[PDB]
């Protein structure tokens, strides 16, 4: 390339700023990139499921696990019942219990 | 329920231990009727049984393998521990096993 | 007041053990470390050192300010200010890539300019003239002992 | 220092005596005798009645305040048995009945048992900051009876609900399950039971007459199944020396301000056992009750007496700590959770904490808190001044973020503050919004350090004064050399040289390079070629835009070739076929030098002459008069400042060394 | 610090400079910033 085109390329590349957003009242960073259509569709569906599951499903899953542990006279670990509420962890629920 | 004790006392106590149909495993060094008399499963001094054990009894004796077993038993978090108080070892151990 | 014996290994003991405060500090640090994963004596003595911090200091003679250099000619000499030379090396290399280094160097320079001038005179040395009392040349902020013979 | 502040000294010593009569157990020495003079001069560098808000306005600092409080106020102690001389006696006297209590008793602790017991006691010292959770290993084998007895004793040892808690919901539910399991282990004769419709634990009735033991099920709205059952625990009295710790906490509703009193939960528990039909442990608890009561009374005393400082939680925080935990979303206060075993509860029940010696750092706490407050105020004013300075000069100071400012201001600080803030920010995170909220807060602690920093920032507003400049130029010049042919002429004359400019160059005949232009040239590989091309025309190039640091040196012999051939930038060739051909560092070490050659060194000319002629590149124009050629006739013109001093018999004093010396 | 010490050369390098013309589109690898004086010559 020439001088003007390379300068324009660098100016365009330096303009990809990073914005701060929220997911389940937790901080995330969002930016702009390029990807194909179906791959982006699958990724967006996965992100939407991750956002949607955080509200109701996994809390009921943890409660049901605790109830089963209460019935079977077995006490579960402290992590699997209290890391639910920890701030700096996102718990993706791939297997609804 | 099972215990760890040095082999010296168990070698002497084996007759009354077998009388109570308690399982026995040692390593040498050279009127109302009930179901079972005692809840003890077995008494052993082997290092392999510390992972399954739930209590141990210490006593001043001579045994080349008691140091490591006692230390590994003490390593566990919530395990029962009993100590000798002098006097007669035989009656103390018999009372401890029967009243357990 | 002696503690009740406890079993370690296969023998009883009655040792006092470590201090409760040291145990609390080290266990709290262990909890923080295991949280962030996925020496307490140093911080205790550093708290003790911070307890005795001093902001100013007392001096006997003011720090030297100006100095002179001969020029091999009697008519003129060279006068330089020791403050600029002394304050020149206190900083650090500055790169636009990391603004934190730049602002840390600026803060360090401000701390230096604060700390250099924090002094209090207590009792200056002085000599007696024929009728009055005059301070010694050492208490002044100018050194010219090496230019007098020429 | 010239001002008069005697009233401040009277207020400070009044605060001393206020804390002294509040803490009359250990503080006795008072220093009014020295203050009643008129000869010596005191300095009030620090102010004693520190505003508490300044240590709580900083975001996410609960962990740091807690750890420093426990470092500066926690005493040491020992653990004793409920009855001594039981090690020597035979266990035949110790065990006489049958049951989980009989099988458990007569045991001997290990090191881990004592560690867990002291952890339980430490958790009991702090009502809300420290919470307990059960440590469960999936791969272990354990007798049921220890779990049974641990549940039935931990249902009584700790407290829950009411106004404050030191338990999680997990341990509450586990203890309820263990109590339910214990109540239905039938070793003695049979007792009639009646179960309820729903299936939560404890929902049944026992005894010949039915007893609703489902009230014993844990609930944090009121705290029915523990020590907080319908008993007042927090109260208020005559105002404390600290304006944020007006509360007084008591566990069992008792106060020595009397032997043989009980409370509601213990009587209810004893009635529950006597309804259950097990009298052995009933008589056991009946005998052991006074030891339990006295240990809670004296741990109440040590909690209310020693741990009262500025680092304690404020009243609003203490009140709001529990509803935030119930809701499930922590806002500003985050307790830390401590693991513990099963058997630990019973062995902590039998033992009692017996403090023997106090912390040796208790006497010097006010100095530490005042220093901490002053340091935080200094950080605030540094934040404000850096923000204003960045706003003042946009073209020569680069834009930044509050996080970079915080890192820079925390790097240069006493390392106690650095360590505690690092621990606090590692435990809980921060954000830009919190930093902005902190910086617009108006709380400040007046101090000598604050005024000194403010006036120094006022004196340092000139960027050109502090050896930061952008007037750097590159130009090819011939370095002059001494003639050296005539020794008498070399002695008569002299060699003086510098790279200093008496005036900046012309407006024209010069170009300007910024960062991005040089970066583009370096990426394209046309930087040095362009510099050589523009130097061939005998012009100057200025590296403006970003402030640089300049060193200054003096020399007599020839200086090393580094300072003669110094370059403002550094060039580094990168790997082939990358994003750019080479990278540049736009600012490196830049030295101005003054060459004043010694005359006698002409006797050995190897220290003067070079081999071939050379060129010097860098040039700096600075407006200050750093080096001046002055006639001797005016050399006394510098004497124009007025100084004041004291006498030898005069003595300066400060309250810090007076307070730390003790008796 | 009999004023100074000299040692004879550790090694002298005989170089042949053949600049590739392909590098002509990318300067600063074939050009200097000042006229430069070379000293060492070796006769074989």
């Amino acid at each position: 390339l020439t001088a003007e085109h390379r300068a324009m390329i660098q100016n365009a590349l330096d303009g990809s700023i990073i914005e701060n957003g929220n997911v389940a009242t937790r901080d995330v960073d969002v930016f702009i990139g390029a990807c194909s259509e179906p791959v982006y569709r699958i990724y967006n569906r996965l992100q939407g499921y991750i956002e949607a599951v955080q509200l109701q499903e996994l809390r009921n899953s943890i409660g049901w696990l605790e109830r089963l542990g209460h019935r079977k006279r077995i006490t579960y670990s402290q992590e699997v019942l209290t890391d639910f509420r920890r701030q700096d962890t996102i718990w993706v629920l791939a297997l609804q219990l | 329920a099972m215990l760890l004790a040095p082999g010296d006392v168990i070698k002497r106590s084996s007759e009354e231990l077998k009388q109570r149909q308690i399982q026995i495993n040692l390593i040498d060094w050279t009127a109302p009727i009930g179901a079972r008399e005692s809840a003890v499963m077995l008494v052993s001094n082997s290092i392999k049984d510390v992972v399954r054990a739930t209590a141990y009894f210490t006593a001043p004796t001579g045994d080349p393998h008691w140091k490591e077993v006692a230390r590994e038993a003490s390593k566990k978090k919530n395990i029962l521990a009993y100590t000798s108080t002098g006097g007669d070892v035989k009656t103390e151990f018999l009372h401890l096993i029967d009243h357990l | 007041i002696k503690t009740t014996p406890y079993l370690e290994g296969d023998v009883l003991s009655s040792d006092s053990g470590p201090l409760l405060s040291v145990f609390a500090l080290q266990e709290i640090m262990q909890k923080v470390r295991q949280v962030q994963a996925d020496d307490v004596q140093k911080i205790l003595d550093d708290i003790k050192a911070l307890a005795a911090e001093q902001v100013y200091k007392i001096v006997k003679v003011p720090s030297i300010s100006f100095r002179h250099i001969v020029m091999q000619s009697r008519d003129r000499v060279l006068r330089v200010d020791t403050y600029y030379e002394e304050m020149s090396q206190v900083g650090d290399v500055i790169t636009e890539d990391e603004p934190e280094k730049f602002y840390s160097t600026i803060i360090k320079k401000v701390r230096f300019i604060r700390g250099k001038g924090s002094f209090i005179l207590h009792d200056i040395p002085t000599r007696d003239h024929r009728g009055m009392e005059v301070a010694e040349p050492e208490v002044l902020g100018v050194e010219f002992k090496n230019v007098l013979p020429v | 220092i010239e001002a008069v502040q005697l009233q401040e000294l009277r207020n400070s010593i009044g605060w001393l005596e206020r804390l002294g009569h509040r803490k009359r157990i250990t503080y006795s020495q008072e220093v009014l005798t020295d203050f009643r003079r008129q000869d010596t001069i005191w300095v009030l560098a620090l102010q004693l009645p520190v505003n508490p808000q300044v240590v709580w306005d900083v975001p996410r600092s609960s962990i740091a305040n807690l750890i420093m409080n426990i470092a500066t106020c926690l005493p040491t102690g020992e653990y004793i048995a409920p009855n001594p001389r039981i090690s020597s006696i035979t266990l035949t006297q110790r065990i006489t009945t049958t049951g989980p209590f009989a099988i458990l008793t007569g045991s001997t602790p290990t090191a881990q048992q004592l560690n867990d017991v002291r952890k339980i006691y430490l958790a009991l010292m702090f009502p809300g900051q420290i919470i307990l959770d059960l440590k469960i290993d999936p791969g272990e084998r354990m007798d049921p009876a220890v779990r049974m007895v641990a549940g039935v004793v931990g249902h009584l040892l700790f407290t829950a609900g009411g106004r404050f808690t030191n338990l999680t919901q997990n341990m509450a539910r586990q203890l309820d399950i263990a109590l339910n399991d214990y109540l239905l282990y039938m070793y003695n004769t049979r007792v009639q039971v009646n179960y309820g419709p729903t299936g939560e634990p404890l929902d049944f009735q026992i005894g010949r007459n039915q007893y609703d033991c489902n009230v014993f099920r844990a609930d944090f709205a009121t705290g029915t199944g523990y020590n907080g059952w319908a008993t007042i625990d927090v109260e208020y009295r005559e105002p404390a020396p600290y304006v944020h710790a007006q509360r007084y906490i008591r566990y069992c509703g008792i106060d020595s301000r009397g032997i043989g009193m009980t409370y509601h939960c213990y009587n209810e528990m004893l009635r529950m056992l006597v309804a259950a039909g097990k009298d052995s442990e009933a008589a056991y608890f009946r005998s052991m009750l006074p030891f339990h009561m006295v240990r809670f009374a004296r741990i109440n005393q040590i909690i209310n007496e020693d741990l009262h400082s500025v680092f304690s939680l404020p009243d609003d925080m203490f009140n709001a700590l529990l509803p935030d935990l119930i809701a499930g979303a922590h806002q500003n206060a985050d307790p830390v959770v401590l693991d513990v075993s099963w058997i630990s509860l019973w062995f902590a029940f039998n033992r009692s904490f017996e403090p023997t010696h106090r912390n040796e750092m208790l006497e010097v706490a006010p100095l530490i808190e005042s220093v901490y407050a002053s340091e935080l105020s200094v950080m605030k004013v540094d934040m404000r001044h850096l923000s204003l300075m960045q706003r003042r000069f946009p073209d020569v100071l680069i834009q930044a973020r509050p996080s970079h400012f915080w890192k820079a201001v925390l790097n240069d600080s006493p390392e106690a503050v650095k360590a505690v803030m690092n621990l606090s920010h590692s435990h809980n995170f921060i954000n830009i919004r919190d930093m902005m909220r902190w910086v617009m807060l108006p709380s400040l602690q007046p101090s000598l350090k604050l005024a000194l920093e403010e006036e120094a920032w006022a004196a340092a507003n000139d960027f050109e004064d502090l050896m930061l400049t952008d007037q750097v130029y590159m130009h090819r010049d011939m370095l002059p050399e001494p003639r050296l042919d005539d020794i008498e002429r070399f002695r008569q004359e002299g060699f003086y040289y510098t790279n200093m400019l008496e005036a900046p160059p012309e407006i024209d005949r010069v170009v300007q390079y910024t960062y991005e232009i040089a970066r583009l040239q370096a990426n394209m590989g046309q930087f040095r070629a362009a510099l050589r091309r523009i130097m061939d025309d005998d012009d100057w190039v200025r590296f403006g835009g970003v402030l640089r640091t300049v060193r200054v040196k003096f020399y007599d012999a020839r200086p090393p070739d580094d300072v003669l051939q110094g370059l403002p930038f550094s060039y580094d060739t990168n790997e082939r076929g990358g994003l750019a051909y080479a990278t540049i560092k736009y600012a490196t070490e830049t030295t101005i030098f003054y060459l004043i050659y010694n005359v006698e060194f002409s006797n050995t000319p190897d220290s003067l002459v070079l081999i071939n002629p050379t060129y010097t590149m860098t040039k700096v124009f600075i407006n200050k008069r750093i080096v001046e050629r002055v006639r001797v006739g005016q050399i006394l013109a510098v004497l124009n400042r007025r100084f004041v001093a004291y006498k030898g018999k005069m003595r300066i004093m400060d309250i810090t060394q007076s307070l730390k010396m003790g008796t």
